[PDB]
């Protein structure tokens, strides 16, 4: 195999050693012109001796501590590391690998905007109910009823119907849903339903308003406490017809279904309201609320921070095992964070991102921190 | 001869004229490349966008509380005149 | 208006909101907490989006002079802060699992040789050392909080032949091939302190020997963006934003006006009649009547002469764009942003 | 056909033997000496690393095999050596927390169709006309703020346009095209033969295993004459049967 | 809410439409091909929205785990191929003219001495190799079509100085000046199959 | 009156990159011919389990920039868009009413 | 057009400001040739600067980077010892 | 090779987003249409 | 190239701005294509009508 090698230029010289000197010649004096250079292979040819070793030997090791120390304001780890007989260690390839708990806190909001009803505009409320007296206490409610129905009985809002021809009434728990309604937008009246929020569910605008499911269907009502074996939730249907129906003639036009809920805006905050007051009340129908400021939390650019570094009663420690005299001396005086961050920017390219060192430099943008004010193109009107 | 332009050409081969430098007014004319050749690869417009009004219903009818005595009476623990539309929002498109 | 309204709402979102404090206010019937380090608190305030409308300096290219004073890396359009946060997940709640190298100088591009070494290192717990936030909130208030459940150490080995690693281990035991490095920013750090509306920073230096001496750099901190390092936990420090101290987010160096240097209160440096005003270095004038300022901004001719050959060698033989290679992330021309605007 | 590879997140390991006996590289080189382990889901002792699922080991060995990084520390190749189709440009490594559904104690498995989230406002399952009512949405769960749910941390890479990288090279560094290992078994006094598993995350569709086996696929030209062409293919090992 | 609509809008388009069908659904009323490779059937088949909302893994860096393992090249947003398809015109129906060039490691770079020689090559008509779809439908089934109408070989000439040409050839057609040149992918290719 | 429209999907058509695919390579019954007019013995010599089209576009990159397109070859690498393939979920700055 | 008034000013973030003590500014070796001629000058000087700074209605710090040389030697005479020498100058080491 | 030819990309081609026709319409909006129906036959 | 330029003045074009076509025609090097250079300007299109 080895004359073949040499041969197909496998192994052997390069084509300036292996090519007629009067060819190698030629092609130095007209290479600028007319290029051979690639017509020839010149092998390259790995040492086979004295590099690695033929022994079983580690690459990577893993060194946990002999010792530690977990205090208020810090954490201190010792290692015993060992660079075997017919070894040596590049420093700069050692690492302290870090597991733990982080919470980041109630503060932590990694996204511009709101996740819930971010469509909604933002004084708009949820279908919902309140209470007032002027006296007695009266239920109001203001809101839409999309879903709808054959027709409406004492039984709720008939959906559908049996193969015995006998009618579906919604179940309550999770029908109708607040998602359906009309799929077009285009004779005789028609009856419809939907839920409702009761009073003691105090208003918040539907911009921004989650409630957790208390069912797999979806549904949303607060379940009742000490209820045994059958899960009852706080929901009541609640029937309308027009004002102006003729008294004798009364018969339901709208139901809703009404039910308390665990309203939350986790990531909104009310803007305007027009008093101190809270409750739900037709006044609090036109609150308006705002998605809360972003706030991205990670840790540090290149872990900046995470060990002490400059910091006279938390010195890092080299020691040989023999002395303990400690190759490392510190001085308050000294910054090794920022003496790394400007050898990384010389080095190499510092708009790179590496996770590995959380190495993503901070930066602004531009046109954030210089406002370029050209105006707009609305010369067509929208 | 030709100055202004042989320093354009200068300029151009001892350096990036993408970059700018205010102390010669340094800053190349260009163009929008998009404006130039129009690529008319059309829009996402696939879903429906809606103006809604304020309140998200727009036009309700005005409603009474009626209880089941089946015959229906009037709910004298509900407002006379509630405000519910029946339907979807009012909506607009763009 | 759709272009109307896009640009309104970003001019709000990133420049409106991140106005000084002194900008907002509290409506009545809004309580706030107290404390102004406080997510509530600056989640709450409220700023007047016509401060910067969408004919905010119209025509023109000008940051606003509050914002100038601002960190600006302490935004939710810092991509690299950004990135950080998305790395660990778009929860509060983390088990996080991440390798953070050594950068002392002396030791981390040391080879060492054969033998056992004991190696230690002290790990902060202060979530606002450790964590950076967009806002710059108090984060130990604010409910953050780590632990550490294992720090283990990696180190890897060239799989060096032994015949070849006995050789290398025995030359560098000698010596004369001792190894040696320098700390890469090389510099004695020192902080002055600068009282609120103070104009006049004069330091002294007692008399030392400056053999070898190199020269200065500088620039302004503020002093609630500057942690101690003085001890295992600072209780004074309540800021989470980027600290420039230690990661280069300088942002309050067109603040200074100019330094001048003077050995045995007598010798003025450079004097020599080297600069245009050669009793100090002025970095830019207000009142500029020979004409100095330079490259349509304050900044004086001096001064940018002075930066253009520390950072370049460029000057002695005309002014021209450096090679972006040797401009880099913190150069001077890189980050240089004249600016103008009428009124 | 044309490099626009999207599926290398899907190995979890390789094992490589010859002659059924002979692990390769064995000598105990890796943290796990008997086999590429590529990514691990699960992973007691901490080797994963970059903050994604992928392990120290292969991380070394692909950062050698591109760019002979990984002895003395690692760090972002120079661009020019870190081209299209290199490992480290292609590298994505990524994070979410989402419900945990064990332990979150108010968890409800609620599937797509009884979700609500700008109900009144969007088409029902369909990118077709707004139906609904204004109503507090049920669905995501906050992950997020002071009544953040309980939660549990996934996290993965992708590396598309690459293909993974074993060379055949004591030290996994390029030190030469004809590699230092290649040359040695020049002095093999027999034949062997290789055994390799890969494991992989199943697919609901039928797949392929790619495998390139690296070898020198040569062609020498000679020109005696006017009109003449002559030619002598080697391609060595794996010689050829077309 | 214009910056919610163009995120939902670019959620939908770009992503959610691009989800496995069995993500999808045929409604009731909608007749499809039973064909599933036919652009019918995947501009038929119906994605709700909410699959990829704008709340979707909200704060995430985060690819869908179900995209993971769809082919992302086949997109709207492939530059490569969106430049391909433009450089052809906006039509269906076009004339073309190209420049292909010859790949074969063994004689791509090969420099060709004084002599006549046999060329041939073969070239495909099947619509599906010769042409790329964003959309990976069965281009064949979907009525796409080629025809040749001539294919003409080029060759460019340095104009050598002819004792200078002379001198160059006679050295290029000794053996120890023979050229050679190695596969740069340099590998036997094997496939495996590995089933569902 | 109330049916509603949905544009139909983009789908993009072109010649591959490189015009792969357009010429045979790498199949039995399909091999390229160069050879000495008289004597015609073929110096191409191809095998299936070669790939010339995969090789050719890892060379491309080695010697230079595939985000660069170069219409004589249809020289435009398959691309996607990176926030396509990796959400990145920021939210929207939506905080005005519009 | 309203009657006008034009304000000028720059940022430059990112950057410290240098001033090199090299006679002419120049980078022409780490070790200057003012640095070198302190060794002849050979005398303890004091030094006083004093900045001009813009206010700003918060305190702040002034940071000066006096660049000098900040070395470690390292010396690993035996198995399992190693022997470190530091040396900054000039401003040679505190505590 | 320089090579010409006939292509037809086919009916499946479309190199666009959108549509080329009344782009602006809500996309449930009909044309100023009629219709019949009987439940004697009129337009509508 | 896909454009009603002829072969000889892309030919041309190319030897005279970087000394490329007569041992294929390819991208030049990105530094030596500047601002003005034909490569970095050269904008081949079609349409049907
Ligand atoms: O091959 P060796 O010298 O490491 O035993
Ligand atoms: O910090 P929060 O929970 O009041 O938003
Ligand atoms: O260079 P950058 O970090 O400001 O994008
Ligand atoms: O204009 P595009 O790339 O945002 O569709
Ligand atoms: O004289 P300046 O300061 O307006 O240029
Ligand atoms: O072309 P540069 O000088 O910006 O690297
Ligand atoms: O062990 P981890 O880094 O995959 O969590
Ligand atoms: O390892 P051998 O059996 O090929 O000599
Ligand atoms: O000269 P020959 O040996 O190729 O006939
Ligand atoms: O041997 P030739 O050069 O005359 O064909
Ligand atoms: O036996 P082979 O691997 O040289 O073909
Ligand atoms: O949002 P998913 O598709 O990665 O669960
Ligand atoms: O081609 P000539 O210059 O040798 O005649
Ligand atoms: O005709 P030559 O090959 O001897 O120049
Ligand atoms: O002198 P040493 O190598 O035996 O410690
Ligand atoms: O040749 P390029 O890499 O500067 O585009």
């Amino acid at each position: 195999m080895l004359p073949q090698w040499a041969y197909m230029h496998i192994a052997g010289q390069d084509a300036s050693e292996y090519l007629s000197p009067g060819l190698v010649q030629f092609a130095r004096a007209t290479d600028t012109y007319f290029s051979l250079g690639n017509k020839f292979r010149n092998p390259t040819v790995a040492p086979t001796h004295d590099v690695t070793t033929d022994r079983s030997q580690r690459l990577t090791l893993r060194f946990v501590p002999v010792d530690r120390e977990d205090n208020t304001y810090s954490y201190k780890v010792r290692y015993t590391l060992a660079v075997g007989d017919n070894r040596v260690l590049d420093m700069a390839s050692t690492y302290f690998d870090i597991r733990g708990v982080l919470d980041r806190g109630p503060s932590f909001k990694p996204y511009s905007g709101t996740a819930y009803n971010s469509l909604a505009p933002k004084g708009a409320p949820n279908t919902c109910q309140w209470t007032y007296k002027a006296a007695t206490e009266k239920t109001y409610t203001y809101g839409n009823a999309p879903v709808q129905g054959i027709n409406i009985t004492k039984d709720g809002i008939q959906l559908g119907t049996d193969t015995d021809d006998q009618p579906i009434y919604a179940d309550k728990t999770y029908q109708p849903e607040p998602q359906v309604g009309d799929a077009e937008w285009h004779g005789t009246d028609e009856k419809y339903g939907g839920r409702a929020l009761k009073p003691d569910t105090k208003m918040k605008p539907c911009y921004g308003s989650f409630a957790k499911p208390t069912n797999k269907e979806g549904g949303q009502a607060n379940v009742k406490t000490g209820t045994g074996t059958t899960k009852e939730y706080d929901i009541d249907m609640a029937f309308f017809d027009n004002r102006s129906a003729a008294a004798a003639g009364l018969a339901p036009e709208i139901v809703l279904y009404t039910e308390n809920v665990d309203l939350e805006t986790p990531d909104t905050h009310i803007v305007y309201k027009a008093g101190t007051d809270d409750s739900s009340s037709s006044i609090n129908l036109g609150q308006q609320a705002m998605p809360n400021r972003p706030n991205y939390i990670g840790f540090r650019d290149n872990f900046i921070g995470l060990m002490y570094y400059n910091s006279t009663g938390n010195m890092g420690v080299l020691a040989g095992q023999a002395s303990q005299l400690n190759a490392v001396v510190d001085l308050q005086d000294r910054n090794t964070e920022l003496s790394y961050q400007l050898l990384l920017d010389s080095l190499g390219d510092r708009t790179r991102y590496f996770s590995m060192w959380n190495q993503a430099v901070d930066s602004y943008d531009p046109d954030v921190r210089i406002i370029e004010n050209h105006g707009v193109e609305d010369e067509l009107p929208n | 001869r030709n100055t202004e332009l042989s320093y354009q050409l200068l300029l151009d081969s001892l350096g990036d004229r993408t970059r700018y430098f205010s102390m010669w007014n340094q800053a190349v004319d260009s163009y929008d490349p998009d404006v130039r050749i129009i690529e008319n690869h059309g829009v996402e417009d696939e879903l429906p966008n809606y103006c809604f009004p304020l309140d998200a219903v727009g036009r309700t009818d005005t409603y009474q509380g009626i209880k089941a005595n089946t015959t229906w009476t009037k709910d004298d623990s509900v407002n006379d005149a509630n405000e519910i539309g029946k339907g979807n929002p009012f909506a607009m498109e763009i | 208006n759709i272009q109307a309204n896009l640009w309104r709402n970003f001019l709000y979102a990133n420049v409106a909101l991140y106005l000084p404090d002194s900008y907002k206010y509290t409506p009545a019937n809004v309580t706030l907490p107290t404390n102004t380090n406080t997510y509530d608190y600056m989640n709450g305030r409220v700023v007047a989006p016509s401060l910067v409308d969408s004919y905010i300096n119209i025509g023109a290219r000008w940051s606003l002079d509050p914002m100038d004073n601002v960190n600006p890396f302490n935004h939710h359009r810092n991509a690299g802060l950004r990135y950080r946060s998305m790395l660990l997940g778009n929860g509060r709640y983390v088990p996080f699992h991440i390798q953070v190298p050594q950068k002392f100088f002396a030791i981390k591009s040391l080879l060492l040789l054969p033998g056992s070494y004991t190696y230690e290192w002290n790990f902060r717990k202060d979530v606002n050392m450790i964590l950076q936030s967009s806002l710059g909130n108090d984060l130990r208030t604010d409910g953050a909080s780590i632990s550490f459940t294992s720090i283990n150490l990696y180190a890897t080995f060239f799989p060096m032949a032994h015949n070849t690693a006995s050789t290398l281990e025995a030359m560098l035991r000698n010596d004369t091939n001792d190894q040696s490095f320098n700390d890469y920013l090389s510099a004695a750090n020192m902080l002055y302190p600068i009282p609120a509306n103070a104009t006049n920073v004069p330091i002294s230096i007692p008399s030392r020997n400056w053999a070898a001496f190199r020269g200065w750099s500088f620039t302004r901190l503020k002093t609630k963006e500057t942690p101690s390092l003085g001890s295992g936990f600072d209780p004074y420090f309540v800021y989470s934003g980027s600290i420039p101290y230690l990661d280069g987010t300088f942002y309050l160096n067109h603040t200074f006006k100019k330094v001048s240097i003077t050995f045995d209160s007598s010798v003025s440096w450079p004097g020599n009649d080297r600069l245009l005003t050669p009793n100090e270095f002025e970095i830019k004038r207000t009142v500029d009547g020979e004409g100095y300022n330079v490259a349509q901004c304050n900044m004086t001719k001096d001064w940018f002469l002075v930066q253009m050959l520390a950072h370049y060698n460029i000057g002695y033989q005309g002014f021209y764009v450096p090679e972006g290679y040797k401009d880099r992330m913190y150069s001077f021309f890189r980050n240089f942003q004249p600016m103008s605007r009428q009124v | 056909l044309d490099g626009t590879f999207y599926l290398n997140h899907t190995f979890k390991k390789v094992s490589i033997t010859f002659d059924s006996s002979v692990s390769w590289p064995g000598n105990d080189r890796l943290l796990t000496p008997n086999e590429f382990e590529i990514k691990r889901t699960v992973d007691g002792e901490g080797y994963n690393v970059a903050q994604c699922n992928m392990t120290k080991d292969w991380f070394l060995v692909q950062m050698l095999a591109h760019y002979n990084i990984g002895y003395q520390g690692f760090y972002v190749p120079e661009g020019y050596k870190d081209r299209m189709y290199s490992f480290f440009r292609n590298f994505q490594p990524m994070s979410r927390q989402v419900v945990d559904e064990v332990n979150y104690k108010d968890y409800q498995a609620v599937t797509l169709a009884y979700q609500h989230n700008n109900s009144g406002f969007v088409g029902y399952l369909a990118p077709t006309m707004r139906q609904g009512q204004p109503y507090p949405a049920n669905y995501p769960y906050p992950l997020i703020g002071k009544s953040a749910v309980t939660s549990v941390t996934q996290k993965k890479f992708l590396c598309d346009r690459v293909m993974w990288r074993i060379p055949f090279s004591s030290n996994f560094m390029s030190m030469g095209a004809l590699t230092d290992l290649g040359q040695n078994m020049l002095y093999a006094n027999s034949a062997h033969a290789l055994d390799m598993n890969f494991e992989v995350d199943p697919m609901d569709e039928s797949t392929l295993l790619y495998v390139v086996f690296e070898v020198f696929d040569v062609v020498r030209v000679h020109q005696p004459h006017r009109g003449v062409i002559e030619a002598v293919y080697l391609r060595t090992p794996f010689s050829a049967g077309n």
